[PDB]
């Protein structure tokens, strides 16, 4: 079950409310694997809190890690159905312009469809 | 003698839209009006490489053929073949059936020939594979297979290529160059592997992946429609125009090769159709056909409405 299925929707605006006055620099995300990937792992975690001057970059490479992927295994983050267009940009940016509706920001991680026929 | 016959000039277009929309190829523009003969010797001068079927077992106890999972192995052997006829023959050079080839021509279609000795063949690629973590057998990935064929071309010392396999949506520039001057410059084969959406391409990609066919150094695209991959060499209007691996063809049997050529109008596809993990690959013979690429990548800041698929970073 995905995040969104695990806590209901006031739960979560009430969970991010918390987060947010506790930790006023930090960017609350939830990252999980799209649920169209089956090849990447999972983790243990979904629930992210991220300095606020992170940028993509850095986080691709701690997920990258988290997941305990070589380098050369593809691998992408999207956030609402896309790429990141700059991986300097700060987590804080992309919070401001693609956070949920529930305060939450989210982002899914997957590697590459297959291809073969018959 | 020849004017008692009807030579039923353009019979292979009657499979192809009179528009005046041009028809782009691996960085080359034709006018389906005037060129129709220039634009078939183009898609048909690319190396083709479809399933096979009675090569020796892979590993010796494996499959004898590789219909129905080998097709990303066979869209990577296509690209990357094009790479090596742009290194060794150029982007200029045409193939003749008639006509006598040059002997570099058999030696880059050695290379793919379904033997194990073959630099690039689907014994080396599947076997090689497995070092990635797939079995024999086991359907690849764009990212996958140009992970595989740059571990292969190391041991290809006649053509002496720098693969450069750019992940994370970025392109190191100085990573690049690092490469190219390391054993003064070796021809780069710079492939980007991309996820341009979760089911679907979203429309400001479109522009953008159009005019990665449109540069001097493009190779083309690999990926493909749901179940079933493509090499993309191009495109016109809205259609994406490929060469498909999905015939079953006897391993050949000496060398004839007109069953690694395609002659036929391309097969097209909407671009909407094209499924989001792809790999972009563009071949850059020299420091300064490499600047040029890179200007190019940059100039698309001038695409209405589009959104860069990737970006170049210096370090």
């Amino acid at each position: 079950k995905t995040f969104k299925q695990r806590r209901s929707f006031e739960q979560r605006v009430e969970d991010v409310r918390l987060i947010r006055e506790q930790h006023p620099t930090k960017i609350p995300v939830i990252i999980e694997r799209y649920k169209g990937e089956k090849q990447l792992p999972v983790l243990d975690k979904t629930k992210f809190l991220v300095p606020d001057h992170v940028n993509m970059s850095e986080l691709i490479k701690i997920i990258r890690r988290r997941l305990q992927l070589n380098a050369n295994q593809a691998f992408f983050l999207l956030v609402n159905g896309h790429s990141m267009v700059s991986v300097s940009t700060p987590i804080s940016e992309v919070y401001e312009s693609e956070r949920d509706e529930d305060g939450f920001l989210y982002m899914v991680y997957a590697s590459q469809e297959t291809f073969g026929t018959a | 003698a020849t004017l008692t016959y009807d030579t039923l000039r353009f019979a292979e277009f009657e499979d192809f839209p009179e528009t005046s929309e041009p028809v782009w190829i691996l960085g080359r523009k034709y006018s389906i009006f005037t060129e129709k003969d220039e634009i078939l010797s183009d898609v048909a001068s690319r190396l083709w490489f479809t399933y096979r079927k009675n090569f020796p077992a892979i590993g010796g106890t494996g499959p004898t053929s590789d219909t129905g999972w080998g097709c990303m192995l066979r869209c990577g052997q296509m690209i990357f073949a094009q790479a090596l006829v742009c290194r060794h023959l150029g982007r200029d050079w045409r193939w003749t059936q008639r006509k006598r080839q040059p002997d570099s021509y058999f030696s880059v279609l050695n290379a793919f020939i379904d033997r194990k000795d073959s630099y690039y063949s689907i014994h080396q690629i599947a076997q090689m594979g497995v070092g990635e973590g797939k079995s024999i057998g086991q359907w690849y990935g764009p990212n996958t297979v140009a992970q595989v064929l740059k571990k292969l071309a190391v041991f290809d010392t006649w053509s002496s290529l720098a693969v450069h396999i750019a992940m994370d949506n970025t392109v190191v520039m100085e990573e690049i160059r690092r490469l190219c001057r390391t054993s003064p410059w070796r021809p780069l084969v710079l492939l980007i592997p991309l996820r341009l959406g979760l089911t679907d391409i979203n429309e400001a990609y479109v522009e953008t992946l159009k005019h990665c066919f449109m540069m001097p150094q493009s190779l083309g695209v690999i990926g493909g429609k749901p179940n079933s991959a493509h090499y993309f060499i191009g495109y016109v209007g809205e259609e994406l125009i490929y060469l498909d691996p999905a015939t079953t063809q006897p391993a050949v049997e000496p060398i004839p090769d007109e069953s690694f050529h395609c002659q036929h109008p391309p097969c097209r596809m909407s671009i909407a159709e094209l499924d989001p993990s792809i790999a972009v690959g563009f071949f850059c013979k020299t420091e300064d056909d490499f600047n040029d690429w890179c200007q190019q990548v940059k100039k698309l800041s001038l695409l209405g409405g589009a959104l860069p698929m990737f970006e170049l970073v210096e370090q």
